[PDB]
């Protein structure tokens, strides 16, 4: 069987997963994640 | 800004138009970008008289500013 | 004279399938799981053989009491079966998985394959950038259990098109892909995609046509006939262009000398002077408005939005996305990264300038290449030779990408994953190669 698993909770699931990985490493720098490729805000007004 | 190479003349035209939305109302004037190149070279011919050079060296109060 | 748009016409004939005698089990299978369309076929052929949007219907017949299944181009036969089309893509990912299995079954049936104990062909798959672990885990599950394929390999479609247009595999360039739902910038060094400096802006074709949809809803709130998504898609495709300079074009597009030429009037299908008021120019153009004419109130007027909606990519603050623009992100990549001092271009930056490539589904809008060339000449130092390459159809260069990759057997084996490696290392495994995703950590 397979849950439907909509795309809204998927980003939060990956955020919780990467937070779990960094907290287990804290008890390690990310390289290319979904939250790291995503664009910085504009410096020009 | 405006820079002349030979004499070092500096003139501020104003702020660029891309920085015109930092405030909704501002005391600065916003001029657009110069549409030409940055570097401009031009050969001129200067015609002066001997009286002009006589009066340039003979200012009694002192030399004027820009 | 106003023009009238409709839905696209349905196909008179159904989609044919390839002959089963020409199938061989040694040839791989190339698939491109795009957000808009599906491209499926062999590798030895260069021209496409199966292009169709990813949709499926469950047509319940009253007389036979049997739920019929119509896939892709088979949904383009009747209006009711077109309107009930269901995409498997929810957001930028996939959520319902059984739909993917039956559309893959449809592609395998229409490829002329007579297999036994699963598909004996390794498959070539494109995937999105920084893809989430759950969908690639489920992908490994479905291909390694349902279809029994021997090998699998993966990569990004933008880098695959870059490798297609740079077949040596060692070039340096800067690729830009404008997909259906995302816009990506990847700097490529020595044929390998540097994904730690990759950038993504959350805008695509789908967000642009939704911008057209709610802009037309907001501009004419008393419109009586609801027009479908396909009408928004067609008039975005046919009546939109990238402005050469949005600051100067916006200060003169409402004048009467432009609205006689640059205003498009779109008629909906069905059975105190106005010169000095810009409301009448914005709503009803340069022609006078008669509220009693029946054909008059079924009309769009596209005057500002044609240059407004392609500018959301260059300035995402119009679309609500708090992100830097494409030009500013390219300036960040090119002028302050890869060892390039701002004001002193490195040789990596110079090589990246001369191989700027624009690809993706949303590069069909005219004026994009000239605008990005103008911006690149704007911010680079003087004398830099800027080269921008644009395909005639940049929606098909990914399939050319896996075609050139699997035709090049020397570098094909560096990226493949077999059943044996997956079975010994589980779904949690990252194959670090040049043309695909990297590890999530260092």
């Amino acid at each position: 069987t397979r849950r439907h698993k909509s795309a809204r909770q998927l980003i939060s699931d990956e955020n919780k997963r990467i937070n779990a990985l960094l907290t287990k490493a804290n008890k390690l720098v990310p390289k290319a994640t979904y939250f790291s490729v995503e664009a910085p805000p504009s410096i020009r007004p | 800004i405006y820079i002349e190479a030979n004499t070092g003349a500096v003139k501020r035209v104003g702020r660029s138009d891309a920085y015109a939305t930092e405030f909704d109302l501002e005391t600065e004037e916003y001029v657009p970008l110069p549409k030409g190149e940055v570097h401009k070279k031009k050969e001129i011919v200067q015609d002066v008289t001997l009286h002009d050079l006589d009066v340039a060296n003979a200012r009694p109060q002192g030399g004027q500013d820009v | 004279k106003a023009v009238v748009i409709d839905d696209p016409p349905l196909r008179q004939t159904p989609e044919p399938f390839d002959e089963q005698s020409a199938y061989n089990p040694q040839s791989p299978i190339a698939i491109d799981f795009g957000s808009s369309k599906l491209r499926a076929g062999f590798v030895n052929h260069a021209t496409p053989t199966h292009i169709f949007p990813n949709a499926l219907t469950k047509f319940r017949d009253r007389k036979l009491n049997k739920n019929f299944t119509f896939v892709g181009n088979d949904t383009l036969l009747d209006q009711a079966v077109r309107s009930q089309s269901r995409s498997p893509f929810d957001g930028p990912f996939v959520t319902n998985w059984n739909l993917t299995e039956e559309i893959l079954d449809y592609t395998f049936h229409h490829l002329g394959v007579v297999p036994d104990n699963g598909i004996p062909n390794p498959i070539l798959l494109t995937e999105r950038l920084a893809t989430v672990q759950s969908q690639r885990t489920n992908w490994y599950q479905i291909l390694f259990e349902t279809y029994n394929v021997p090998g699998v390999t993966f990569g990004i479609d933008s880098l695959f098109s870059f490798y297609n247009y740079n077949p040596s595999g060692n070039k340096t360039g800067l690729v830009i892909s404008c997909g259906h739902e995302d816009t990506n910038v990847i700097p490529v060094v020595d044929g390998a995609g540097i994904l730690t400096d990759a950038k993504r802006i959350n805008w695509g074709g789908h967000q642009a046509v939704d911008y057209l949809n709610d802009l037309m809803a907001l501009k004419y709130p008393y419109f009586p006939t609801k027009m479908s998504y396909l009408q928004y898609e067609t008039m975005y495709k046919d009546y939109c262009y990238v402005s050469r300079n949005y600051d100067e074009d916006i200060e003169k597009i409402l004048t009467l000398e432009n609205l006689d030429t640059n205003d498009v009037v779109v008629e909906a299908p069905f059975t105190y002077d106005w010169r000095n008021s810009i409301l009448h120019l914005f709503l009803r153009g340069p022609r006078p408005h008669d509220s009693e004419n029946i054909h008059e109130q079924h009309q769009m007027h596209l005057n500002v939005e044609r240059i407004r909606v392609p500018e959301v990519i260059f300035q995402p603050t119009m679309g609500g996305q708090d992100q830097a623009g494409i030009c500013e992100l390219s300036e960040t990549i090119l002028l302050k990264k890869f060892g390039s001092q701002p004001g002193k271009l490195s040789q990596t930056s110079i090589d990246m300038v001369n191989n700027v490539l624009i690809t993706g589904g949303n590069a069909k809008v005219p004026g994009l290449k000239e605008r990005i060339v103008k911006e690149f000449t704007g911010f680079l130092p003087t004398g830099t030779n800027i080269t921008v390459n644009m395909s005639s159809d940049p929606s098909l260069d990914a399939w050319k990408g896996m075609a050139a990759l699997a035709r090049n057997e020397e570098q094909y084996r560096k990226t493949v994953i077999s059943k044996k490696e997956y079975e010994e290392y589980g779904p949690e495994y990252i194959k670090e190669h040049k043309l695909g995703n990297t590890k999530y950590f260092e």
